[PDB]
């Protein structure tokens, strides 16, 4: 239906990917997704959000999940802007993708 | 698809307005 339905359906898809929860409410198409493997998971949420309408990729990290030696590790590992909540442009979602992927298998 | 709780649809909009934009991630 939506372009943002066609995306989300191929992001679940992808290698190293599997996403758990999803839900649409007023600001978009939101899910719950954990990446990586043995060498590291990291639970992230990311939203599609339509808002001349306004298209962008919300991305929350999810940290709570994790333990605190978990969360050690992937701190070596990740740049510190993703464990913060980011926005970011749907044709940099590609770019993210890569980042978290290759962040993870360091 | 599914219907929301209000925990999610209370973070959608706090995630939104906390959201740091950025516009692409690469390294030099």
């Amino acid at each position: 239906a939506e372009t943002i339905e066609i995306i989300k359906d191929l992001f679940e898809h992808l290698c190293g990917v599997r996403v758990h929860r999803t839900y649409e409410d007023d600001t978009g198409l939101w899910f719950d997704t954990s990446q990586g493997s043995k060498n590291g998971i990291m639970d992230y949420k990311l939203g599609f959000v339509k808002s001349e309408v306004d298209t962008e990729v919300i991305y929350v990290p999810l940290l709570k999940q994790r333990t605190a030696e978990e969360l050690q590790e992937l701190q070596k590992k990740l740049p510190d802007y993703l464990f913060e909540t980011l926005s970011f442009p749907l044709r940099s979602l590609n770019q993210f993708y890569i980042k978290m992927s290759k962040s993870l298998n360091k | 698809s599914n219907a929301p709780t209000l925990g999610e649809r209370l973070d959608s909009l706090h995630e939104i307005k906390s959201a740091r934009r950025m516009d692409h991630f690469n390294d030099d």
